[PDB]
């Protein structure tokens, strides 16, 4: 190939910041469900693993100490578009999930529920930092529990919670497809105590597993 | 009221945005912050960490073998022991190191480099090396002769486990319109023979290090190439 | 010089300079963190000691070896036995690793202790159980030491603290960690906060084949806390 | 099941305050009407007994001082979506109640009425301290009358009002389904005398029966 | 005019939100405050004050029996009269009780309690209880041996009707990924018998309050699970 | 909150505005300014060379 050269003019350090090197909205979910009235409806356990590469950024650490800002960015596609009623709630560890569309778990007086339309611009929350202890472990050298394949890796403490969106509207003659993006940006961050890269691919997301 | 008038760019996401948001929990108060031994505050600081080199050039050496060149009777006098390309971008001895890997999430690096490398045979064993510098356009030495012409360290590893030097300013960049290539060298020779007693073993072997010196800068953040996209993906949902 | 601390001493000769872990001594916890159980009792000696473990045989084909802290004294005197009386710990460490070679062997050793080394297995999904990773006293051996059998990099592992052993140089290594948490105290028999790995990065020799050194691991609890139970 | 612990952390005693215990947006009523010109408009006397969670932590007192923040949330479905024009009128005590859809008591120059489409944000309002007295009785040991039935644990001085929904839009070819969502957010909340909780499950709105 | 975009989030019905709106009507003027007495500012004022435990730990028993444990002839020396499990959360002596009851709309707790035995005999009765505590993690006592090694105390009744006793910070939590589980417990040994005259009941009862102290802590406020979902809901529509 | 309404000339994109917009990549420090001969701050001064 064709090889270049240019004279490299910089200085300073503020690019290299954890928070400048970590706080960007990244992609962090994407799910399509269909609607006529966790099937039909959005359920996201809230994790920083789905993606490989926000993973191997953050896996460059041993605890982590942010709050999230999540965006959803929901899209319709039918089976032009009506514009529809949305319901995110944030459902934290010790909070109940719903299982279905019309479950009584939507209507949480204690839950932070988001109400948003299609229309608008993109329903935007702050998730505070909602660990049991002072950091998030991104790794954890221990197991969750000990009777009978308590799972290694998992912490107890780690559990943001989940990410619950539904269609507040009733069932409706179109049919449609709903397809939920979510975009996560770490804020107020901080870091401690930086590992090696991961080389090799990633096999599971539950543990770091590793084929070579 | 306010007479207001909305802009071009408004009720737009930008991904890069500096808005504060809604708090979801307000009245929740977060766990306090601990001191945790070990806070990184600018990525800088991990790049200045020495990492191995993987030095040993060859195809076919895998794993273990690639971090540790070997020096015997098989090397002869003025001979080739390795050569460093100085890529960070590239296949080669920077590559899977802390100065390659933190710098593959930016476009544009720039600064001086910290090489050093240690002799790991016994404590009787004797020898020199030239370790070479060749600067960005020059050529690469292929002999030994030509290598002492250039910049060198002439290493009497007998007595010294650990040589190392400056690298000066290598900067190179990414190209979309092609790579950098060919901004450097370092290339060691064999002065001398290995000299071992009979009791120590025959063959002896150099591992290398890098890090990045404090005027090391990296700029224009991007996606590493690294590692691309598996099992109990869709169990986040159920 | 002598390693004294308690009942136990390292009684050596020559040992250069320790490696103090992320620049930090491991203090007590102090009185604003320990909002929790009210006032974590402290032995003072019963626990703080060297406790020096079964040595290992360094030999050419040696891929390194690893101990998980607590995990190696869950089981070893007063430290084991608070263990399995205590429901809450909190401690440093003092590690000293030490070889036995002469001036005719060769070999460099990365002695390397990693925080939170979770372990990830080869060639399969299943996470590592309970006996891949609670291996005690004795410790584990590395399959892959080039990934640090983690999918990372050996290259890049001292990024941890760490020491080198050449053994042109040196045999011996100190490392004082301090505590590594995300909380002030843990569990110490389902939780490891450090992972001492001894692992021959340019690896033994002498000539006849069969060459062999002895690598000695001495892990002291440093201000090691408990919970109080009077 | 799995057992796990984990070191907690915590310092403070701001989110028991009674204030944060209570002031959060709360569903308390959710009705459907078709519309094709009390049916066919929304009308739902605001109490705050309609779901039982919020009962149980308002009865866990005797006296409550607040003020209403009142959200609605309309969302349509037909038998797209017209963007129509609703009237959401408090009625208080006093004054008198719509019975009809095109009824002459929606025209009322002294109820709060709220003119809000489809496609607005939700309405919302904020009712003030409605009562004669200085606070809310949760319970009442008390007769609302004396003659033939004034009925037990009724108190004259408690009623907010009525929350009279309607559509401002006339009859349309379109047939479709009006959900009102009425959300409730207590607001400089005092309260007396705390109670134990109701251990046993509600049998009615109207008083304190148990089944055991 | 001003120049305004809209942001990321508006538009948006937070539940949360801390917003003020419309007033509906305003030039209302309100009924002004009176003196009420027993003001709440706090829940914590609730949690900390004592409530019967249903210390009497066996099943068939129902309503008022479980407010109070019997002692007798029944029971016999070293012998077992109640273990309460130091679970806010789960089935036991602490579930209906105002530290049970309160915490439960909160997922993470922490501090001090408070337990009070009261014993509620005739005058002339006399005897020794042995009141342990175990901390999380140890195992629960099952001989008045094993009980008087631990964390006790020696409770003569025969003139001291109440006793009290710091219960050191349990602090469970609530995850899902499972509970708490073991924590604690209160176990109560007889070290005597009951020495009663010959004019008193032969059987004598025991009760049992909890109260949380000023250190306990309560975060991240949720739905209490105890009443879940009838008559006349219909009847503020017509 | 603030009681706002929109004028007319809201939303619209005029050509010769004067509004700042959001940065795409702020934390990006471009590269610094150097001192090139020659610089033009008015097209006058180019219309004065014979």
């Amino acid at each position: 190939a064709i090889q270049t050269r240019t004279v490299i003019n910089q200085h300073g350090v503020s690019e290299t910041l954890v928070e400048n090197f970590l706080s960007r909205a990244a992609l962090v979910s994407k799910r399509s469900f269909e609607y006529k009235d966790d099937k039909n409806f959005f359920k996201w356990t809230i994790n920083t693993r789905s993606f490989v590469q926000l993973r191997r950024k953050l896996e460059l650490f041993t605890y982590l100490r942010f709050d999230a800002e999540i965006t959803i960015l929901t899209t319709v596609a039918v089976n032009g578009l009506p514009d529809l009623t949305l319901q995110a709630m944030f459902v934290p560890t010790g909070a109940l999930t719903p299982e279905k569309q019309d479950s009584f778990h939507w209507q949480s007086g204690s839950n932070a529920s988001v109400f948003f339309k299609i229309s608008d611009p993109p329903a935007r929350i702050t998730i505070p930092f909602m660990c049991i202890n002072s950091a998030y472990s991104v790794f954890y050298d221990g197991f969750a529990g000990f009777e009978k394949n308590g799972l290694y890796g998992i912490n107890p403490a780690d559990t943001i919670g989940n990410l619950c969106v539904r269609i507040v509207n009733e069932h409706q003659p179109v049919g449609f497809t709903v397809t939920v993006r979510v975009y996560m940006k770490p804020k107020h961050i901080k870091a401690w105590a930086p590992r090696p890269p991961r080389t090799l691919p990633y096999m599971s997301i539950a543990n770091a597993n590793y084929k070579g | 009221g306010v007479p207001t008038y909305l802009l071009p760019g408004s009720g737009q996401f930008l991904t890069t945005d500096d808005h504060s948001s809604a708090p979801a929990l307000p009245c929740f108060n977060p766990t306090p912050e601990m001191h945790i031994p070990g806070q990184v505050r600018n990525m800088l600081e991990v790049v200045q960490v020495e990492s191995m080199m993987e030095i040993n050039n060859t195809e076919s050496a895998v794993g273990m073998e690639r971090l540790k060149v070997d020096i015997s009777a098989l090397t002869d006098v003025d001979q080739l022991l390795f050569n460093i390309p100085l890529d960070i971008q590239l296949d080669g001895p920077l590559r899977n190191t802390l100065v390659g890997n933190i710098s593959r999430y930016y476009t544009h690096w720039s600064g001086s480099l910290e090489m050093t490398f240690m002799f790991c045979g016994s404590f009787m064993a004797a020898g020199k090396l030239i370790l070479c510098y060749t600067p960005p356009g020059g050529s690469c030495p292929t002999t030994r002769e030509t290598a002492m012409l250039g910049t060198h360290i002439v290493w009497d590893f007998g007595l010294q486990s650990s040589v190392t030097l400056i690298i000066p300013w290598i900067s190179g960049s990414h190209y979309r319109m092609s790579t950098n290539a060919n901004v450097g060298y370092v290339t060691c020779f064999m002065q001398t023979n290995l000299i071992v007693p009979s009791e120590s073993s025959d063959t002896c072997s150099l591992i290398g290090f890098i890090a990045a010196k404090d005027d090391f800068s990296l700029r224009l953040m991007r996606d590493s190439p690294d590692i691309g996209q598996l099992h109990a993906a869709e169990a986040a949902y159920q | 010089l002598q390693l004294k601390l308690g009942n136990s001493a390292i009684v050596t000769q020559e040992a250069a300079n320790y490696c103090c872990a992320y620049g930090e001594w491991p203090n007590y916890l102090p009185d604003h963190e320990a909002v929790a159980i009210d006032k974590p009792t402290q032995p003072e000696t019963a626990t703080d000691r060297f406790y020096t473990l079964k040595s290992v045989k360094w030999e050419t084909g040696s891929t390194g070896w690893w101990w998980k802290l607590p995990d190696a004294l869950n089981n070893i005197g007063m430290f084991g036995q608070n263990v399995q009386h205590h429901y809450l710990y909190r401690s440093g460490f003092l590690i000293h690793v030490q070889c036995n070679a002469t001036k005719f062997h060769q070999g460099a050793l990365l002695v390397v202790a990693i925080p939170e080394h979770q372990r990830g297995a080869h060639n399969t999904n299943t996470s590592p159980g309970f006996d891949d990773i609670m291996k005690g006293e004795e410790g584990g051996t590395f399959n892959h030491p080039y990934v640090l059998d983690d999918g990372t990099s050996l290259a890049c592992a001292t990024i941890f603290p760490h020491q080198w052993i050449n053994l042109r140089t040196n045999n011996s290594a100190t490392i004082v960690l301090p505590w590594m948490n995300a909380a002030p105290m843990d569990f110490p028999l389902r939780h490891n906060q450090w992972t001492l790995a001894i692992i021959p990065v340019v690896p033994l020799g002498t000539r006849t084949t069969s060459s062999m050194v002895p690598i000695t691991v001495s892990i002291a609890p440093m201000c090691c806390e408990f919970n109080g139970l009077r």
